[PDB]
């Protein structure tokens, strides 16, 4: 996207979102990142929404095919699951490459740095979901380390009701439960996160209250499923 | 177990 | 897909459908067609489902962007609508190329020949939806001619309740209403189609009755909208 | 005005 203006890439990412063209949206936001400038709050959200949708479709397809493949145990189902898996890994690697070159190193504010590090944990978590071989353990540790660094910053620099802090804790708790085989850590994190946010709600405006309680309900839904 | 649905913004 | 077995392409098209990976499904079925053998009833359906889903997403995106573009009347919205439009036209041209090389000429049975000709009318209709310039009239006539040839065969060779005959009449009526600016022809065709099918229902098994009445309801829904 | 939903088979 080197010949298109940064502002035009951003404009077209917003159009692609409205058109539910998430692959285009991701390519436009990839082009915007590669312009080399830091991203605003809104632009970070566009980048995140685009790739979450793209990899979300790939994960859903991979799960369908992995399920069929396990019920079967010709080479077609395995071959096609492998194809989808490779395409998913390529998208995760692309996002991780954007964070590494050079979004994270240039992110100094807590809101941007926690946002990108949560992203890094998420896309390593997606890699871990399909990993088996010699690097599954290393991929899991890469996810844990990104989430942990993001947690440490958010606890120091953000209020307990901050939606990024809450969504980070939500996804790290899912990491603990689904990836790290640590359901007690998952439940403890979600419950402490929920309780500390509840006690901070009195400080918020009506609109911030709606934003925070929405994500607290997601924590509560998980706790209900897990206990 | 639901992660953040960051599918719309 | 030249190096993959025909049967493997068919198998993977079915897997892609289950995974809701319609672009893959279309590429697999394109590869199957290009093996040069005629397609079975089930294989024709796979080909049709794949491309209907792909172009269906493109049409939905084009309509979103065309609406935004009309509300605005920079170049971004037009440029992006053009990009989507070109990609849609490329998919329609690909399907039309498959029918022309060489599905239609090798289709001798009424069920296959009507099926492919209905397809041809549909993908010219999709081209007509986005056409403006010197060829909009010729594209519309190409759609009408394919539908008309299919109609003539289906009236001669199929019972009035045959689902392909009913779906052909449904889409030709939509062509009349939406493309050809002939709403009276659309209403007359849908009503005569519905009435002649109703009178033939007594001949059908329980399962054929369900298949036919399902499509008759689609005709009825349109008549309710149009009258 | 609905055409055939041939989206599933
Ligand atoms: C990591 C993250 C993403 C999004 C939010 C948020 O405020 N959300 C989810 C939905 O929009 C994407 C409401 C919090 C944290
Ligand atoms: C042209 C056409 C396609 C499909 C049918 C049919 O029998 N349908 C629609 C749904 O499956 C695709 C039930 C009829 C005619
Ligand atoms: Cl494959
Ligand atoms: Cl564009």
């Amino acid at each position: 996207m080197g010949s298109m203006e940064r502002a035009s890439l951003i404009q077209k990412a917003k159009l692609a979102e409205q058109a539910e063209r998430y692959e285009d949206m991701a390519a436009f936001m990839k082009g915007a990142v590669e312009k080399g400038e830091e991203l605003s709050c809104e632009e970070r959200n566009l980048l995140s929404v685009a790739y979450k949708n793209v990899v979300g479709g790939q994960r859903a397809a991979w799960r369908v095919l992995s399920s069929i493949e396990q019920k079967s145990n010709g080479p077609e189902v395995r071959e096609y699951r492998e194809k989808v898996e490779t395409e998913l890994q390529g998208v995760c690697d692309t996002v991780l490459g954007l964070l590494d070159s050079h979004l994270i190193k240039e992110a100094g504010d807590a809101e941007s740095r926690v946002f990108y590090l949560k992203m890094k944990g998420d896309y390593y978590r997606y890699l871990a979901e399909v990993a088996t071989g010699d690097d599954k353990k290393r991929i899991i540790d890469s996810a844990r380390s990104a989430y942990q660094e993001a947690m440490d910053i958010s606890k120091k620099e953000m209020p307990p009701t901050n939606p990024i802090r809450l969504g980070l804790a939500l996804n790290f708790s899912v990491f603990h439960y689904e990836i790290a085989n640590s359901p007690e850590e998952a439940i403890s994190l979600a419950k402490t996160t929920f309780d500390e946010a509840m006690a901070d709600l009195h400080t918020l405006s009506e609109d911030s209250y709606k934003d925070s309680t929405l994500i607290m309900q997601l924590l509560r839904d998980n706790l209900t499923l897990w206990t | 177990a639901g992660s953040i649905p960051g599918r719309r913004s």
